[PDB]
RNA sequence: CGACUCUUAGCGGUGGAUCACUCGGCUCGUGCGUCGAUGAAGAACGCAGCUAGCUGCGAGAAUUAAUGUGAAUUGCAGGACACAUUGAUCAUCGACACUUCGAACGCACUUGCGGCCCCGGGUUCCUCCCGGGGCUACGCCUGUCUGAGCGUCGCUU
RNA sequence: GAGCCUUGAAGCCUAGGGCGCGGGCCCGGGUGGAGCCGCCGCAGGUGCAGAUCUUGGUGGUAGUAGCAAAUAUUCAAACGAGAACUUUGAAGGCCGAAGUGGAGAAGGGUUCCAUGUGAACAGCAGUUGAACAUGGGUCAGUCGGUCCUGAGAGAUGGGCG
RNA sequence: CGGCUACCCACCCGACCCGUCUUGAAACACGGACCAAGGAGUCUAACACGUGCGCGAGUCGGGGGCUCGCACGAAAGCCGC
RNA sequence: AGGCUAAAUACCGGCACGAGACCGAUAGUCAACAAGUACCGUAAGGGAAAGUUGAAAAGAACUUUGAAGAGAGAGUUCAA
RNA sequence: CGCGACCUCAGAUCAGACGUGGCGACCCGCUGAAUUUAAGCAUAUUAGUCAGCGGAGGAAAAGAAACUAACCAGGAUUCCCUCAGUAACGGCGAGUGAACAGGGAAGAGCCCAGCGCCGAAUCCCCGCCGCGCGGGGCGUGGGAAAUGUGGCGUACGGAAG
């Protein structure tokens, strides 16, 4: 996801669990050269990442 | 036609928020949409969708302001933000009561001698 | 001869004040004169240009006397475009020919509400 | 520097950003004079200086 | 070796973006800035360079409170609402 | 640096004078704002005539002067005092009162 | 006879002079007199469907609301086309909103470290636990509260 | 000057005709495409051959000097219109561990990677590149900053001004 | 047939490369490779002389004021105790 | 040895306006144009060059040579 | 020993309010040279200017004589023409240099401390009550300031009783 550079680990976390109703194991944010934020959020063994996907938009 | 200003003042704040809701969701929607290539037809609702998203909130705000200047009306000490935002220059000048406020003596010296009208040919 | 001292006669003046006008001022530039049969009848001399009503040109190259429609109005370009005054590129495709709207004289109007409301306060300012 | 802070990196972000071409949409926009973009700054040539 | 040989020892830094002014005059080891000095709270302007007033007096930025000021002066800074 | 012959000449020129120099461009403008200031005042106190408070007899102090008699500011305290009228009501009469002449 | 060189004319090339044009300057005059602690000037970053700069804007970000005008913007598809609903653009702009630094104000600025009160989720509670909101700089004016004086005074142990 | 002009103004060129001693000017012809000039007075930022004059452009030199610091290249094939400089294989060599190797700090800021073209850049060339265009790439409780003081810089109390 | 010339060529004679410092320059004295554009005695105050004009033992309204608001009028006209 | 007050006065900065016996792209403000921009120096600071197609792009379809740059025909415009 | 009052004082993230900085063409306060001239240079001139610092307003400063004159006296202040390149200053050299008249533009004058009288008749704050559009002042009651001195009445042109 790339998000806003003033979010952090938590509040990420709480807005992918708000909007997507999906539980988080954990996220790793990083800022890109370009100035944007970019977080690999890794979800609970018991979701699948493909269902995710296809209901959001990426396939 | 898809949202106007005019009927939104109408609905209550319950009602603004459940019709922001759905919008932000929408345009998220349309952004992740926008990443890829296909769905040219889309790209160009995101404005319309913005805008009508800043009508919303525009709304909202007005309508929060106006309940709260109803509030604060004929109150002393009233909050900053609703006192007026003319310049610095004129806040700190005189009142015009104070500016029509004369001593005493001055006062006496016209009632006395006041400024009559005359003229001077015969 | 001028005689109001907030009005300017500068040549550089009035070109960019024309070239820089905005839209709702452009509109105001972009008129064209009426018939002489449409002039006697709603009292007014001359009307903007909107994309709905005909025209027919009078001075230009494609002039004569075939009554002709607008189809886009160029205010960046202070120009109108018409269906059947057109040209041929090279490959052969269409493409309209630009026309200035004072060289062009109208014959129809969109009766429109605003519209009847400009020509009556026309006609009542010309009395 | 292979470690900075964010202020720098977000300095860089924008060089970044502006360095580069001109699209090729605006060269057939009315009264564009523009032929290309006279601010392109090489990264060995001309220096940003920090 | 004090032209080309010693050049290449040049490594180190004495100027980065400024607080103030965003300019490279802030000095890191005096911890002041060259261009206006950025700790005193007064901002340093000198008449000995006409140049310099040039490329920092007003209107020479964005203005995003003093365009609107001009603006709402012509009309006696009004505090009411339009009619209707 | 002289010549054959001329007079002596001593110009006030050596300071940097260029820097200050008041041309009269503004002449007409200032002029023409004095006039219709007069006729605005006048207009606004028509009753009233222009240059209202009545002045004295004033002779000139200077002995290169004192043959021929101008205008002054006001009528001395003692002036109205023999005239019979206040000092104060004078002032909205329409009397210039000047307390620091003597007679 | 040829080649080379030199002098003229025609044509061609480099060259961008003269001429004509000018949304630009310079000068003169007139009208007004307006910044900020309710956050000034200036700076940083970001914002457009496709967008690098200027311009215009502030997470409501190439503009919001309202008024006037009345059928568009335009480089390209799309899009509200609807106007006997609310109606595009443009201008005006009095109503909302206005990120960070900056007199810059919690300390310093390496975006760190805090301290109080309140509201939602965590062992349903403090105890150096997440999110959000408000306050937390200097000097000084008037008043209130707190309290120091072998400075002066009265009654008392 | 009831002046000349889109039936052609200014400007430019000309082995053409001609005037004035001269500064200069008139006409013809060829380009050119929108203004210009005579007479009477007025006011100039008014006449260039130079100033190691300022700016811009162009010649002889001259297709000349120069593409020579550090031992060295060769054969076959493929992709390609184009091969000595690219790629693969083989042979012959250098750096030989204080390297022509593998990693870092300062500094650079996208130069890293993939794809694609080959006018510009690479001092010859190029199918190649750190060039160009597009698209990606940097994931930390336990790597470092953040904490602590060192030489040192610094506000308040106070002093000076 | 006639034609000077800003076309070319040849012979006869004369013919040193321009500018300024200098008694003396073509100099083995200095500047100039060439071409196009820009480039240098201006303006203000004061003084002296001469000339033109108007008035004349007088002369001068440049300083202000007056008429009507004026593109030409930041002009021009007038003050008369 | 205490104090207040408009007037005629000044204004190269600011917000608008009008005018010119001025300049006409090596001139005029450094800047008529993405100009205090590119660029230079660590910094104070220095600081440019650069206008003109055509009335309307109507910016040369198509055939051929060349891998392309480019060119030969053809085509628009009164005029390439 | 304690209590209370006064008086010099300290603290608060106490309630309310104010200044910081920027522009700076014009204006006000301070100090502030040298290049130049003097055909040299010290006094002088440049100049009580440039640079430097501190402040405000559309204007600021000035402004109601501890004034000018020495006769038939005038009468705030500001600006213009004259006075005047004059009186005067100066290695009396270079150079510097006003003021009073007078005529014009405009012309607006006053207050207070003190001396005395008025039972402090004065002022700020708090809260309920009766009022108007966009919100602040009039009448009521207590908490402070103030007798080491609120306010009317008074201002050298006299005033008070
Ligand atoms: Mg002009
Ligand atoms: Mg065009
Ligand atoms: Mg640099
Ligand atoms: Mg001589
Ligand atoms: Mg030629
Ligand atoms: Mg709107
Ligand atoms: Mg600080
Ligand atoms: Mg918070
Ligand atoms: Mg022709
Ligand atoms: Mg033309
Ligand atoms: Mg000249
Ligand atoms: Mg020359
Ligand atoms: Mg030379
Ligand atoms: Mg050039
Ligand atoms: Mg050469
Ligand atoms: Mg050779
Ligand atoms: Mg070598
Ligand atoms: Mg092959
Ligand atoms: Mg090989
Ligand atoms: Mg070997
Ligand atoms: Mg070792
Ligand atoms: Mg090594
Ligand atoms: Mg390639
Ligand atoms: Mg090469
Ligand atoms: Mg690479
Ligand atoms: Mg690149
Ligand atoms: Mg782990
Ligand atoms: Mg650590
Ligand atoms: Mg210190
Ligand atoms: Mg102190
Ligand atoms: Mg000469
Ligand atoms: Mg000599
Ligand atoms: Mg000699
Ligand atoms: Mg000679
Ligand atoms: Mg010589
Ligand atoms: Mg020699
Ligand atoms: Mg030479
Ligand atoms: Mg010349
Ligand atoms: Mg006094
Ligand atoms: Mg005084
Ligand atoms: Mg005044
Ligand atoms: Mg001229
Ligand atoms: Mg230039
Ligand atoms: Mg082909
Ligand atoms: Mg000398
Ligand atoms: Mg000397
Ligand atoms: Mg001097
Ligand atoms: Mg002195
Ligand atoms: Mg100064
Ligand atoms: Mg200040
Ligand atoms: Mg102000
Ligand atoms: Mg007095
Ligand atoms: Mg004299
Ligand atoms: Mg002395
Ligand atoms: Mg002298
Ligand atoms: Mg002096
Ligand atoms: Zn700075």
């Amino acid at each position: 996801f790339i998000v806003d550079v003033k979010a952090n680990k938590h509040q990420i976390k709480q807005a992918v669990k708000k909007l997507y109703d999906i539980d988080v194991a954990k996220v790793n944010t990083l800022i890109r050269p370009d100035g944007e934020k970019k977080a690999y959020v890794r979800l609970a063994p018991d979701y699948d990442a493909l269902d995710v996907a296809n209901k959001i938009g990426i396939i | 036609a898809k949202i106007k200003a005019r009927d939104l003042r109408g609905k209550k704040k319950e009602e603004l928020l459940k019709q922001l809701d759905d919008l932000k969701v929408e345009l998220s929607q349309l952004r992740v949409a926008k990443v890829t290539g296909g769905a040219a037809s889309k790209l160009s609702k995101i404005r319309v969708v913005r805008k009508s998203i800043a009508r919303v909130l525009t709304v909202i705000n007005q309508t929060q302001k106006e309940n709260l200047r109803k509030f604060y009306k004929g109150k002393k000490y009233k909050p900053l933000d609703l006192r007026p935002k003319k310049t610095r220059a004129m806040r700190r000048r005189l009142t015009k009561h104070e500016e029509k406020l004369k001593t005493k003596k001055q006062q006496r010296k016209e009632r006395l001698y006041p400024l009559r009208k005359y003229a001077v040919k015969a | 001869m001028k005689f109001n001292p907030f009005v300017t006669s500068d040549r550089s003046k009035n070109r960019k004040r024309h070239f820089n006008a905005p839209s709702h001022i452009r509109r105001k530039i972009m008129s064209s004169p009426l018939s002489k049969e449409l002039r006697q009848k709603y009292n007014v001399r001359s009307m903007p240009i909107r994309k709905d009503d005909e025209v027919q040109v009078v001075r230009g190259h494609y002039k004569g006397q075939q009554i002709g429609k607008v189809v886009q109005v160029y205010r960046k370009k202070y120009v109108i475009y018409i269906e059947r005054v057109q040209r041929e590129k090279a490959n052969g495709t269409t493409v309209h020919v630009g026309i200035h709207p004072s060289k062009v004289v109208i014959t129809r109007l969109k009766l429109d509400k605003d519209r009847k409301k400009i020509l009556e306060r026309k006609a009542k300012s010309r009395q | 520097s292979s470690h900075k802070t964010f202020r720098i990196k977000r300095f860089l972000a924008k060089k970044q950003k502006q360095n580069r071409p001109i699209p090729q949409w605006i060269r057939m926009k009315t009264g564009n004079k523009i032929r290309y973009n006279s601010k392109r700054r090489h990264w060995r040539r001309t220096k940003l200086g920090l | 070796t004090k032209g080309t040989s010693s050049f290449g020892k040049r490594r180190n830094k004495t100027h980065t973006l400024c607080r103030r002014c965003g300019s490279k005059a802030y000095h890191l080891q005096k911890s002041t800035c060259g261009k206006c000095g950025y700790p005193a709270k007064r901002k340093r302007k000198y008449n000995w360079s006409a140049k310099a007033k040039r490329r920092n007096t007003t209107g020479t930025g964005r203005m995003r409170h003093l365009k609107i000021v001009y603006r709402r002066f012509r009309h006696g800074f009004r505090e009411g609402t339009t009619p209707k | 640096a002289p010549s054959r012959n001329g007079m002596i000449l001593k110009p006030h020129f050596h300071k940097d004078w260029q820097q200050r120099v008041d041309t009269w461009f503004n002449q007409p403008a200032r002029k023409i704002r004095r006039r219709k200031a007069r006729q605005a005042k006048a207009r606004r106190i028509a009753p009233r005539p222009a240059s209202g408070p009545i002045r004295p007899i004033v002779r000139c102090p200077t002995v290169r002067y004192h043959t021929k008699v101008r205008a002054g500011r006001g009528f001395s305290l003692e002036e109205l005092r023999v005239a019979g009228i206040h000092k104060k009501v004078a002032r909205t009469i329409g009397i210039s009162v000047d307390p620091r002449r003597r007679n």
